């Protein structure tokens, strides 16, 4: 039943007595459910250290992974170029999923096409699919560029992207001069960040490999910036802003910031902003190329160093105080521009916030996960704050990255109780936060389920989730935040300290029980 | 618009396509004629999507794992293959359930074999067997395992049926291999068919020789309701208030036990014909269980469906049906009195998967709202046959509409409201047109039954009449 | 007892069994406490409508007020001028409290001096205190200006600020040319915003009243901006940024943004930034003066219109979509500068966020309080979002402001269930949120206590607090936020929608009870 | 720094003042000589603040309402006057208590008469009576009312004593008028004295003719502990583990009933001598209750205080004291072993109100830390007498220090840590010097007793050795 003045959605409509009785009847009559005591016993067992030992012995089963597949990152990279259509050669279900994923994270339209490879192409290949798809996409959506990636079906079949695109141009399906960069993005290798790397390397190669004769390093007085797989629009914006304050000429290659933040003004813009083809063609003429996320831009680094002859600096992700300082100093050295007073004042204000919040931040234990560069920057910043990143999970991390993070942890007294896990999923992390409980979790929306599980053990065992990373589905407009630079450091610090204070307020809100510590001033 | 105007709009939109694409897409757009009963004379459906046209369709894996098998709560479903398919479909569909997640229920979790390069090169059958052993170790309370194949499984020559047979015999466990590779078929529809066949071959006949279940003459099974935001619970409360005993729910909040008990029911009540007509026909042909389609969208369709269902039973069920209708009449009448004046005369364009584009029309009309355009991602010609009589004259019908086609149709028709999926929501919101997610109910609902109708009316009013839609033009640009 | 590896602060140290037993012994033996059943009965009574009727019959008693006294606002206004020392003629306890209040809100040094008026001055007055204090302050802290306000003691005994300062200059305690603007700020009239208004009018009078002969309106191509009592640094920053994007010459009079956000770089800066004396002297030459918070800038408006002959536009606070649009259009009309494409895109992005979050924001009921202009801007924005501001409290509001807010509410269907209260404190609001429960509260940190009270009635009766306003003591760095303009509207929208989503996640986190609605995607 | 260097620093700092201010401030700065017992020979205190020098001192209202009367939980305290004084002091002090706020406890609430212009012009006695009636209506479980006067009350000629008497007789309620107007005195110290006098005249003698309370030979009262972060509870658990019965706590987590029961105790244990020595002397002279000062800051002072207190009782109390000391020895020894190596040799400067500048020195020394400068906002010369022997030789002593003076002293001395209030915290944090709030314990604590010592050591280590202090210099500068 519903009262028209106060209509109930599913929660709390299904908490009504009639719905409770009907659900109980269903369960008792037809579900053959295990007894509640057995369910409680099994849950308690899953919270134990023996279950953790069994869980970490997994070799074939993956439960709740913390990574996606390559073509997602390829699509995100392709979206960063001017009037460019992402085109995934393969089956259409992949493109539907990619678009839904990005739509839910960004709350924006995400344009991407498929050539709809089916059982017919499973034997003969998708050459005809490629020809028809390129022609149809160019005719219908009118892009200036079509950036081609692949699904797992095309990779397993062994479709030659280069030959297929060349045949499409040779038979007149698309004009010869039309730019169609391509990249093989096998979903069974790496993760979404690997797809971003492969797509960017393919685009850069397409635009620069055959015209290196007239290129002179440093002849345009600019610095190339490659952001990598990035889902915070504030990060693109802060990098561009910081480079503009220094008066440093720059080219942000793969800039999807405009197309992912189009205004609602009565018209739909399929394309907006992005790196131009002229910018990519002129990229070898830059002074140098800076990779914002070097740990998943290794193929891009190899191409840039071997072909453009750019001496790519060994820089960490500009996250937190020290690494933002190093990024700014390296940019100053490359460009010859001094670091302005505005950036010095911004750094000082970040340090002031650190000194203001250090008492609440000190000693706090964290479990965190995400992409390798983001996770490493978060660990570095947490160490700078006096926090303890006790659990550091990176499902798509490798051994060299783990060694680098271990070196970072060993350099700080606050990394003593920290452990880095690679190839582990969020079920491993659930076991870790049960057996060795941290104060908070930092990660994407999937960690919310872990929080629920911890709350099921008890309020004192609950590990609250702090939503930083990708994807964030259960909150609105967090994709507008910043994690890079001093601005991103201040935002992360504010989020952390206020999460701590919110948790303390919740724990001390009990009248005459714990509210003696419900302080007005914190 | 008149019929000639709609035809001219269709031709103008098709003008941009190449000759082959235009010729193919001309067959998937039509002007509705309610008197037509054979929709294949006016529209063609269930065909291959044209390459590179930004289709909204999914894959067979989405239709099997994401739609049919996934809602089954006490079973563990393995996305066999690389990580992407399982990751993108994890908890994206609001098929609600009651259970302890990770202990006895596993709907919102993502189990995957996470194929690497070596699994592609050398196969993943041994990996699948080891994964099944690890699943048994770490989740002892699971009541069954399904193995949903992703694209590489059918291309590398893996034999998941033999692995399922051997491991099921060894562990005395139901292991259902589903060959739902994404490249199979043209959309989620073949995924529905493959999942139905897997249910038939591996689960449904489990209790054929079992007679311990105590059957009653009022035994019904809800087939094809996936409890989106609790829709199946809203339907079930009405059915049980009518004196019926709902033995099974397929498959929202569904357990494997009630699926096995379904062949014992007296009637099958099919909500989604598209996804479960195969298993309904199989049960009719094998166990002799009649099945009937019903609609619980809006008070009018709900009342008609309740009366039709009660007509299949004795007089006591009919009397209880009249009592239920009388009880719920004031509530939905109050909902109409409150919200119809705010919504009367508004025009709606819908584009959903395979059932709802025709099922929600009655609910929209109960609020005085006119559906001027509708279409399906993956419906067959029988769905369009059912759609002709529900749609108004000279209304627009689209099958597997492209993004460009939908945008142009919306530009010309200019509806007051659009109901579609997440991939069109922000496109049409940026155009200044109110949008309602008709898959996930915009994270609201349920919409089935009278309790669902109240929420449906509130949501349509809150989105259509929101102040934000009057602010898209800056005052220095009026 | 304490374990050295895990040291407990007061919470949860005093939850230990020995401390619980000792507290119980103290209560049972010596406190003569009322029985717990009587306490519960009285609390339940205080949650009722009869108690609300008794509570709203108050005429003399004020409980938990939502306002401060005038000299606090005077000090905040004085801090906005270059190298200016706030100087409160009166007793020193007032200055200690003002400094502590601002230190806790801003987490920054707050410089302010007193002349330490004692019982000796309670009869003869504080003329000698004024002379010695002016001399000592100028000698010691070396300001370029001393802005003088008053405490209640000096107002009650009737100290003549003008005569005292003139005598100080006549006897050589301070140079004659040294600027000493003054304002009478009686704490028994108005509130802190009235003190801000009085101090600004005094400073503007001091710098412009006697030199109006050579002033020509509009001769410097600038627009004067008077922000009023403002405690969000982001508001100053966003106003300056928006005016800079339009290419509009402006003078922000009383700009305390720099001095309240000094960097931590190893040195203490007592003064930083601020409105210069030349800016104040040249203010009558502006095209016009825009008052950001007109409802507590009435005396300033009277002076600006009557002396500077500026036709001050009738503008609301630039909060939310419509009022930001009106502010920008009026600025464009005054300055002749068109509204640039960047601001149009920003407005469109705010509208896009509104369309994205409208489903979660629609129909939500709010109790809110604060200063009149901030409160009315928040009410306007909530109406634009489809929210319901059911309780609108302004302790320092007047009848004309209440009439204006009622007119705003009547123009929107979402203001049907809204009631505006003036002269009511937070005990009245506690009664209101008990008897007519809203979904959320928007206000300063004091509302946290109200939240505690609601939680004591039950979890289903708890009204969570959303911290927007002044002062915010229990969270860190929220003073850096923005509430004005499109940027402030986006920040407020994000805070509101994510508070709603956090509450929904908390309510649906119960495993097998309410977690059927614990959706990954919202 | 040697004595001559400290004197030269004092003179250099004083050079900037005008002649009158310099002459006055020269008497409030000194170089410590531990052999000196009469501190008035070297430093002068409890004087008027110099105008316009940014003093840190508060007012008599802060010393009475904010310090003494406010912590009393079952009483309602009316800030009589305009809204500001009550608003700024509301819940700013962490005097912890147990109760149901708004029902039977009212510490964190702000009750005020909210004086308007008409109240100033025509008086507020009728308004005060109406307010008392409304308080009785809306808060029936309050066990008493105090009326803390703000500045205008003593200037407009209001008679709150007559109103208090009439309304108390009418309602059979204890109504305590406190003439704590801010202009009275020079600091919070006169507020302490006025509040003590109000307690003496209106509350303390309520049960003089009552003999129903069952007294024991081990009855003690805790006087001058305000339960900052639970400090009084940490002291009380130790006292009761020693076999004593803590009848009253003054005034943190204090009720009016235990204040009335205080004249029945056998011993008074005064923590804050500055704020409650008046009432301690009154109780000694009237009821014959001896009072003794004790210090629970750090294990050494805590052990010495426990032994001294137990020496006032029989042998059973002494045996229980030895048992308590033995029980708690491993815990504070582990705390020292963990944190002293991180803090050994660090130099700290303190500036707090009237007790803690000398009381916390032992706790710092237990961690190997050296106090090189100390000073008081409002202490008297007896406090400095007690401070001489606790401070090291050639250390700096400052009374009512100005912001400029403190900044210059910190610049020259360069301590590793500064302990002061909220009005100096951000100044010294921006200078790159770790700062600990020594009033509110930086919203941490308690610091009293053995349990408080662990928190104190952890806090000092976390602030002094925080990484943030090594990052204030940009690498390009
Ligand atoms: S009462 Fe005094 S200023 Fe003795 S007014 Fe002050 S809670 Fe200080 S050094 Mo704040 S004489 Fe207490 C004090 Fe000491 S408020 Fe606290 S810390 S031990
Ligand atoms: S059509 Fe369907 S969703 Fe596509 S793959 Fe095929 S079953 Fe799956 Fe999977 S990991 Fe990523 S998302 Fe693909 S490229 Fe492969
Ligand atoms: S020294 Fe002390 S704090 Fe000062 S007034 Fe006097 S009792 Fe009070 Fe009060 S309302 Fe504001 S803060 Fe004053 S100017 Fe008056
Ligand atoms: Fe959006």
């Amino acid at each position: 039943s519903q009262q028209v003045d106060k209509i109930k959605a599913s929660y709390p409509l299904f908490l009504d007595q009639d719905y409770k009785d009907m659900l109980a009847k269903k369960r008792d009559g037809f579900e053959e459910k295990y007894p509640q005591d057995k369910i409680d016993e099994v849950f308690q067992w899953t919270t134990t250290k023996e279950y953790q030992e069994l869980n970490f012995q997994r070799e074939a089963l993956t439960v709740n992974p913390a990574k996606a597949c390559q073509p997602l990152g390829a699509v995100l990279c392709a979206l960063g170029f001017e009037k460019t259509m992402p085109y995934v050669h393969g089956s259409q279900g992949c493109v539907a999923y990619f678009r839904s994923y990005f739509n839910r994270h960004f709350r924006e339209p995400v344009s991407c096409v498929s050539d709809s490879m089916t059982e017919d192409a499973a034997v003969f290949g998708g050459q005809q699919n490629m020809k028809d798809g390129l022609q149809n996409c160019k005719a219908t959506y009118k892009p200036d560029m079509i950036a081609v990636s692949t699904t797992c079906m095309a990779e397993v079949i062994g479709d030659d992207l280069n030959a297929f695109i060349n045949n499409s141009k040779k038979e007149g399906f698309i004009p010869d001069e039309f730019p169609v960069p391509f990249a093989h993005t096998p979903s069974f290798v790496g993760s979404h960040v690997t797809g971003w790397d492969n797509m960017f390397e393919g685009i850069a190669r397409y635009f620069t490999l055959k015209s290196m004769d007239d290129k002179v390093v440093g002849s345009n007085k600019k610095i190339n910036i490659v952001p990598g797989f990035e889902t915070y629009l504030g990060n693109f914006r802060v990098i561009k802003r910081m480079l503009s304050e220094m008066g440093v000429g720059y080219s942000l290659l793969s800039d999807p910031e405009e197309v992912l933040d189009t205004p609602a003004d009565g018209q739909f813009r399929m394309y907006a902003g992005g790196t131009t083809q002229e910018e990519m063609k002129d990229a070898p003429n830059a002074l140098n190329t800076v990779l914002l996320q070097p740990w998943h831009l290794e193929k891009t680094k190899k191409f840039v160093e071997g072909t453009w002859k750019h001496e790519v600096p060994k820089l960490n992700i500009p996250m937190g105080l020290d690494w933002t300082d190093e990024f700014l100093m390296k940019v100053s050295e490359i460009s010859g521009q001094p670091i302005p007073a505005s950036l010095t004042k911004e750094r000082g204000r970040l340090v002031d916030m650190m000194t203001d919040s250090h008492t609440w931040l000190h000693g706090k234990r964290f479990a965190l996960w995400g992409d390798p560069d983001f996770v490493m920057g978060l660990v570095k910043f947490l160490l700078e704050l006096g926090c303890e990143p006790v659990h550091i999970l990176c499902h798509n991390g490798n051994k060299r990255w783990k060694k680098a993070v271990d070196a970072i942890l060993a350099a700080s007294p606050y990394g003593k109780n920290a452990t880095v896990y690679i190839g582990k999923d969020l079920w491993h992390l659930r076991s870790l936060v049960f057996t060795d409980k941290p104060d908070f979790m930092i990660g994407n929306s999937y960690g919310k389920f872990i929080q629920r599980d911890t709350l099921h053990k008890g309020k004192e065992f609950e590990v609250p989730l702090i939503r930083i990373g990708f994807p964030i589905f259960d909150r609105h407009h967090l994709h507008r935040s910043t994690t890079l630079g001093y601005e991103g450091a201040m935002q992360i610090l504010t989020t952390l300290v206020n999460s701590i204070l919110e948790r303390l307020d919740e724990e001390t809100r009990g009248m005459q029980a714990t509210d003696y510590n419900h302080d007005l001033v914190r | 618009m008149s019929r000639e105007e709609v035809e001219s709009l269709i031709q103008e939109v098709l003008e941009v396509y190449p000759e082959k694409a235009r010729k193919d897409r001309n067959k998937h757009l039509a002007v509705n004629d309610p008197a037509v009963t054979q929709s294949k004379k006016c529209i063609i459906s269930n065909k291959k999507s044209q390459p590179g046209l930004m289709t909204i369709r999914g894959c067979a894996y989405a239709g099997s794992k994401g739609v049919v098998w996934g809602p089954i709560k006490d079973m563990i479903h393995i996305s066999h293959g690389p990580v992407g398919c399982g990751q993108y479909s994890r908890a994206g569909r609001r098929n609600y359930y009651i259970g302890t997640t990770g202990v006895n229920a596993f709907v919102t979790m993502n189990f995957t074999s996470d194929f690497q390069e070596k699994d592609i090169v050398f196969g993943g059958d041994k990996k699948l067997a080891k994964l099944i052993d690890e699943v048994e170790t770490l989740f002892p309370l699971n009541k069954g395992i399904s193995v949903q194949s992703e694209c590489p499984i059918g291309l590398i020559g893996d034999d998941i049926e033999s692995v399922s047979k051997v491991k099921g015999a060894e562990l005395s466990k139901t292991i259902v291999p589903v060959r739902c590779e994404g490249f199979r078929g043209v959309s989620q529809s073949l995924g529905h068919h493959i999942a139905n066949d897997a249910v038939r071959d591996w689960v449904l006949g489990k209790r054929d020789e079992d007679t311990t279940f105590a059957s009653t003459p009022y035994d019904v099974a809800i087939i094809g309701d996936y409890n989106i935001g609790g829709d199946a619970w809203s339907s079930r409360i009405l059915l049980e208030e009518m004196g019926l005993r709902c033995v099974a729910q397929w498959s929202g909040d569904g357990s494997i036990s009630e699926i096995e008990l379904t062949p014992k029911v007296k009637l099958n009540l099919v909500h989604c014909y598209r996804s479960m007509n195969y298993i309904s026909r199989h049960m009719e042909e094998k166990y002799g269980i009649p099945w009937m389609e019903y609609n619980f969208f809006g008070p009018t369709k709900t009342i008609e469906s309740l009366r039709a269902i009660a007509a299949k039973f004795d007089e006591s069920i009919q009397k209880k049906c009249e009592e239920v209708i009388a009880k719920y009449k004031p509530e939905w009448e109050a909902v109409v009195a409150k919200y119809r004046p705010r919504l009367e005369g508004k025009r709606v364009m819908l584009y959903i998967g395979g059932l709802r584009p025709r099922h929600v029309i009655g609910a929209y009309e109960d609020l005085g709202m006119e559906v001027v355009g509708t279409g399906y991602e993956f419906a067959h010609n029988d769905d369009y046959d059912r759609t002709m009589k529900e749609m108004g004259d000279s209304t627009l019908l689209y099958d597997d509409v492209t993004g460009y086609e939908f945008e142009e149709f919306v530009k010309r028709i200019k509806p007051d409201l659009i109901g579609s999926g997440i991939k069109e929501k922000f496109i049409f919101q940026k155009m200044g047109i109110p949008f309602r997610e008709m898959h996930s109910w915009d994270y609201s609902g349920p919409y089935h039954g009278f309790d669902g109708f109240a929420i449906f009316a509130r949501d349509m009013d809150m989105t259509l009449n929101n102040p934000c839609w009057k602010k898209l033009q800056a005052p220095w640009e009026a």
